[PDB]
């Protein structure tokens, strides 16, 4: 019924700076918007209810405002705990709808990844499947993507990527892009290249191997 | 079901929030549409925490007799509604004040009864609700939230309250007599000596028509005649912003003195509307309230605009023979 | 206050499951009760609500006809019968108390969540494969269901370990990667072993890693 849209999708600010989240609406919600914090792996926790009130235990750094359609949730002095995903929620009309979430992430100096590539084992290549793995290590910011190539042929949709959480020390992320082929297809080809683009590399990166 | 006069059922957030003293006939009517007046009474008198009427509002108040005609006319005002509007008082119950049989007092937090001398209410408090008899409040965990459903509110009788056209005392006495002439068996109604008896029976239910002419006791009636006249007074109009909600004293007075404000057909006919200006904007719109009009009763030979009128239950004592 | 869920587990499309949110510390019969679910990787989606005495129920869509919510105020538990389960319903399920009487939508206290996966897959233990400052790792492939736990050298090696969030595959079997960075001068000077542990299928594997020609 009521679509609740948040913005920005993801922040990237460091400790001590001031954050602002924005949550809009498709109808007049009045003062009926709650706010939620959800740390990774934990359960969501209510921070602000009725767009101004602070639930018991919520520090005074967290603030809220807004009346009608547009709201805001303002953290004044970011602390390492306050880095989590944040959601808004209306209760003006059931069904109760949520926002799409804002993922507060920490910020540091730009870091280029350290790309490694792994040819498949032989223990795996007797089941009929070969899995090539390209590893991106300790880079910031999170935004970067890999592109597999089999003999200079851009592969499409036969790979899968995973990203670690932001490191508690490096403030960097890591990526694991796995390219999967059949053994009958793996033995058909020669060069298995992994091309890496990132904000910290003035030229595109490649790590390959001839099997 | 009935219909919100100006404000939808309230969705409160904390039991510990204030009950503000708004100043506009509108702002108040909003507080009535959202059972704030009852909530206050419960708190003030009966030492209660929170709000009653969550999500429902005045539209969902439980009534006895449940087949309450006036309930549909949202504009028609209960005894409690008019307390907030200053027209009368609903009094904290005393031991004397008799609780009538019939109503489903159970889990109820508030129940109101028109009495022969006035209007009385019986409020429970924190985390308690009335027993199956109305006589005692008892712990009810389902009342621990302080944000309670409207069904926990019982208004008894098909009462309609309005602004009296003041009558002289001679008329009241003439009316007093005629009732006694009509009801010559009753001795005491709700505790007030109606006809001299000396031989009273024990108190007993009594369902009668009645009006508050504005004097000591209500006048009870057997053969009455009621005409509902429409009068299109300012009080027959409420002013709202679609959005913000109720309008404030000045805004209302302005609207009800300017014409400019948006309004429904009748409001235009009466006081003036004005259009061709609103581009995006928003201004207070005023609308007629939904009601048969103002009632005028006919009894004893005499035509009276009573404060309140209705058919309710009033414990009473008949003669002995 | 403490809401605590229980009941989740693997289930295949068509089957049904029952959840339970047992309560302590607070007057369970004075408050409405919720169900909120989180799809793996996605945001929050409210499922169902129930009122103080268990009469007025408002479910979301996407569950109407498939989900029945209930409660027993005598033993302070919250039920949720999920029939006609589909793949779209794989999510982590939470129960939440509400400040009001009916479930108006304030989720003050949340439970610690339980996980329900809906897919037709069987139960299969992982196939662990090695991956040769230098980098090496272990390929935990083709298992079902989650979770998995990967240590390294029986919990000794911790610095530089990255256990990647697993990825569902078209076959429905999960597969993750765990990697470590070693100081190049480890060939012979150090031995590395990854300890995979898939408790839901009792599969515990310890794969060694070595130079290769
Ligand atoms: C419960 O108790 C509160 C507190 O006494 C009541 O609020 C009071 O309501 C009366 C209603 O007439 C207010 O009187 C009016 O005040 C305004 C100025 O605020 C004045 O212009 C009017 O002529 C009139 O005197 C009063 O101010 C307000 N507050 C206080 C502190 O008395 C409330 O009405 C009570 N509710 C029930 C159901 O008993
Ligand atoms: C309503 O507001 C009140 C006042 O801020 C809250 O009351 C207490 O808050 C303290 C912490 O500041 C808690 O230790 C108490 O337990 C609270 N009282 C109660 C009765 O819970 C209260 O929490 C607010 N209402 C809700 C539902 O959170």
């Amino acid at each position: 019924d009521i679509q609740m849209t948040q913005s920005p999708s993801s922040l990237s600010a460091s400790v001590g700076d001031r954050v602002t989240i924005t949550c809009q609406a498709s109808q007049h919600i009045s003062n009926h918007l709650n706010w939620y914090q959800q740390k990774p792996g934990t359960a969501p926790t209510l921070l602000i209810y009725e767009a101004s009130n602070l639930e018991t235990g919520v520090p005074s750094r967290f603030s809220g405002s807004g009346s009608g359609t547009d709201f805001s949730f303002t953290i004044s002095s970011l602390r390492p705990e306050d880095f989590a995903t944040y959601y808004c929620q209306q209760y003006d009309n059931f069904p109760l709808t949520f926002g799409p979430g804002t993922t507060m992430d920490i910020k540091r100096t730009v870091a280029a990844p350290s790309v490694f590539i792994f040819p498949p084992s032989d223990e795996q290549l007797k089941s009929g499947t070969a899995s090539v793995v390209c590893l991106l290590n300790n880079f910031y910011p999170r935004e970067a993507k890999v592109q597999w190539k089999v003999d200079n042929a851009l592969q499409s949709g036969n790979s899968q990527e995973s990203v670690t959480e932001q490191d508690s020390k490096d403030s960097t992320y890591s990526l694991s892009s796995t390219l999967t082929l059949s053994k009958a297809d793996y033995e058909k080809h020669k060069v298995y290249a992994c091309e890496v683009t990132h904000q910290g590399l003035s030229s595109p990166v490649t790590k390959s191997f001839n099997r | 079901d009935s219909g919100p006069i100006i404000c939808a059922g309230p969705i409160h957030s904390n039991k510990s929030a204030g009950i503000p003293h708004l100043l506009g006939y509108s702002e108040k009517i909003c507080q009535i549409d959202r059972l704030i007046h009852v909530s206050s009474w419960l708190r003030n008198h009966s030492q209660f925490q929170g709000y009653v009427g969550q999500r429902g509002g005045r539209s969902q108040v439980s009534y006895y007799p449940a087949e309450n005609s006036y309930s549909r006319w949202s504009g028609l005002l209960s005894p409690c509604d008019a307390d907030w509007l200053g027209m009368l008082v609903v009094k904290k119950a005393r031991e004397s004040d008799m609780i009538v049989p019939g109503p489903s007092y159970k889990g109820k937090v508030f129940f109101e009864r028109p009495t022969f001398d006035g209007y009385v209410g019986w409020g429970c408090g924190s985390g308690k609700s009335r027993t199956e008899s109305g006589e005692l409040c008892s712990s009810d965990s389902g009342t621990s939230s302080g944000l309670l459903p409207s069904d926990r509110v019982l208004w008894i009788g098909d009462v309609a309250c309005q602004l009296m056209t003041p009558i002289p005392e001679e008329t009241f006495l003439e009316l007093k007599s005629f009732s006694q002439s009509e009801f010559p068996d009753i001795c005491k109604i709700d505790g007030i000596v109606f006809n001299q008896c000396e031989g009273e029976s024990l108190p007993q239910p009594f369902d009668v028509a009645w009006m508050d002419v504005g004097h000591s006791h209500k006048i009870i009636m057997r053969e009455h005649k009621t005409k509902w006249v429409q009068e299109s007074s300012s009080k027959d109009f409420v002013c709202y912003k679609e959005g913000t909600g109720p309008c404030s004293e000045s805004e209302e007075k302005a609207c009800k003195t300017s014409g400019s404000c948006r309004g429904d057909m009748q409001f235009c006919k009466v006081a003036g509307c004005e259009h061709g200006e609103e581009t995006s904007e928003a201004k207070c719109r005023c609308s007629l309230v939904h009601k048969p009009g103002e009632v005028v009763v006919s009894y004893g030979g005499m035509r009276v605009r009573p404060k309140c009128y209705g058919f309710s239950r009033m414990m009473a004592t008949l003669h002995h023979h | 206050v403490q809401l605590v869920e229980s009941g989740g587990g693997v289930v295949q499309p068509g089957r049904s499951l029952r959840l339970s949110c047992a309560a302590s510390g607070f007057p369970f019969s004075g408050y409405g009760m919720h169900w909120v679910r989180q799809a793996p990787g996605k945001g929050l989606e409210w499922v169902a609500v129930i009122s103080y005495d268990g009469s007025e129920k408002n479910y979301a869509d996407s569950v109407k006809g498939r989900f029945t919510i209930s409660r027993d105020n005598s033993k302070n538990t919250l039920y949720l019968q999920m029939n006609s389960l589909r793949v779209e319903d794989t999510a982590v399920y939470y129960c939440a108390k509400d400040r009001d009487y009916y479930g108006s939508g304030f989720y003050d206290y949340w439970g610690q969540g339980t996980l329900v996966t809906v897919s037709s897959a069987s139960t299969k233990g992982p196939s662990v494969f090695p991956l040769a400052t230098a980098a090496l790792g272990c390929l935990v492939k083709d298992y079902f269901p989650e979770p998995v736990t990967v240590s390294w050298n029986s919990g000794a090696l911790t610095s530089g370990v990255h256990t990647f969030p697993a990825v569902l595959q078209s076959s429905g079997l999960y597969s993750l990667s765990s990697v470590v960075t070693v100081p190049s001068s480890s060939l012979g000077t150090q031995t590395y072993i990854c300890n995979v542990n898939h408790k839901p299928s009792n599969t515990k594997v310890d794969k060694r890693v070595e130079p290769k020609s």
